[PDB]
């Protein structure tokens, strides 16, 4: 059983935040509660509102139930998420999520399984996309016989981006590195991977740099100074 | 809020800890329906416990849970590194809505002492075209999680252009942290030499490029 989260990493304050869960390993119409919950930053854990399977009958926290609107669509294995007149205060971490019940009366129910997140900002700012640079290999900080490289990527906006290495497939001494953010605006972070210097010429290295807020993805090859 | 907890235990290696959420009549007192959650920084809430005190097959036989009127309870015992997270207690509310507890921030103390290591690197060819120049300090396994980074330019202290970030945990438990010069590429190269200077519990290290 999995949940899965997408939709717009950016919304302009007024107007409407739109998520969608997408759910796999088991039917969505069965003897659940589906869940949105958020976190906004600092700010702790808030559960938004629920739709049954069985029946689609909603609830939701009484302090935002005029905002919020929860759908299901039992084709496409989907319940979503509407959230109207969006503020800074809704810029969070959605989560959709699975409540297990046996008796709601006596035991209420609770969350076992989760989506993974997604970021959404809210901002009248515009969509960036980053600038990837290689960091070029560099032996002096590793163990012997070994270096390490990586990419900047630089001046993009909203968050996230995620990197990985030779598509997925260079998994070992890979660390990504928490963002940075600039008087501009915009964010940036790094990437580095530790590997054999011997490897260096012969294997070719590429950092798989993913930014969904604006449809932006970028395979870096990483060169040695010329 | 809604359900109340401390906002924040701290405890030494070994030791155990418990979480306090205070709630209400028509939530912890109403139900045998408190689950709580362990909220590690990057992953999805995970269910340790739910109807008061059953553990999910996987969750460890040191987290236990409890209630008494309209308190719960979470202790943790022979507390490791590892348990450092935010700890969420909630539960179902009468009128078939749900309420969390603000969340309490667990600190794990007495880990050992670890310096940084320290990674610098210098601008890209490609962005010194753009005229631009980014020197990268990546600081890494450093314990406990506080660094100071200082830059210099053929030893003269630099304070613009500078933006270093807050330390965060990597998988092992230790410490990483970044600190980024942004220069343009008239600067980078009208000077001989730029350093990158951490220094962490009393000790500095310091990596140098240079044109």
């Amino acid at each position: 059983v999995q949940l899965q989260e997408s939709g717009p990493g950016l919304v302009k304050p007024s107007e409407t935040l739109s998520l969608t869960c997408a759910v796999s390993g088991g039917s969505i119409g069965d003897d659940y509660y589906w869940n949105w919950i958020r976190q906004p930053p600092g700010k702790g854990l808030e559960w938004i509102g629920s739709i049954y399977g069985s029946f689609g009958g909603t609830n939701y926290n009484p302090s935002l139930k005029n905002r919020v609107t929860i759908s299901m669509d039992t084709s496409k294995n989907q319940f979503s998420l509407k959230l109207s007149s969006v503020t800074a205060a809704d810029t969070a971490v959605y989560y959709c999520a699975r409540g297990s019940y046996n008796i709601v009366v006596l035991f209420g129910y609770y969350f076992d399984y989760w989506g993974q997140g997604v970021l959404v900002t809210v901002s009248s700012a515009s969509t960036k996309g980053p600038s990837v640079f290689p960091l070029a290999p560099s032996s002096r900080s590793t163990s012997e016989s070994t270096a390490a490289l990586g990419c900047l990527v630089k001046d993009y906006f909203p968050e996230p981006v995620t990197v990985s290495w030779n598509s997925g497939s260079l998994t070992s001494g890979v660390h990504t590195f928490p963002a940075v953010l600039q008087s501009s605006g915009l964010y940036s972070l790094s990437s580095v991977v530790t590997v054999p210097s011997s490897s260096l010429g012969t294997q070719t290295y590429v950092c798989n740099v993913n930014h969904k807020p604006s449809n932006t993805k970028v395979d870096k090859r990483v060169e040695i100074k010329t | 809020s809604a359900l109340t907890q401390p906002p924040s235990v701290s405890k030494s290696l070994g030791q155990s800890v418990t979480i306090s959420c205070s709630g209400t009549s028509s939530d912890i007192g109403a139900y045998n329906g408190v689950s709580w959650y362990q909220h590690h920084s990057g992953t999805a809430p995970r269910l340790l416990i739910y109807e008061v005190s059953k553990r999910p097959s996987g969750v460890s036989d040191r987290f236990s849970g409890s209630k008494s009127g309209n308190t719960a309870s979470l202790t943790i015992s022979g507390l490791q590194a590892e348990d450092e997270a935010d700890y969420y207690c909630g539960s179902y509310r009468s009128g078939s809505t749900w309420v969390f507890g603000g969340g309490t921030r667990l600190t794990v103390l007495g880990q050992p002492k670890a310096s940084p290591t320290v990674t610098l690197f210098p601008p890209s060819s490609e962005e010194l075209q753009a005229n631009k120049a980014t020197l990268v300090c990546l600081i890494s396994d450093f314990y406990p999680g506080v660094v100071k980074v200082a830059w210099k330019a053929d030893g003269s202290a630099v304070n613009a252009g500078v933006e270093t970030t807050t330390p965060s945990k990597q998988s092992n438990n230790k410490y990483a942290a970044s600190s980024y010069l942004s220069l343009t590429s008239d600067q980078w190269k009208s000077h001989k030499s730029y350093s990158c200077q951490v220094t962490h519990e009393g000790s500095t290290v310091e990596k140098t490029v240079a044109p």
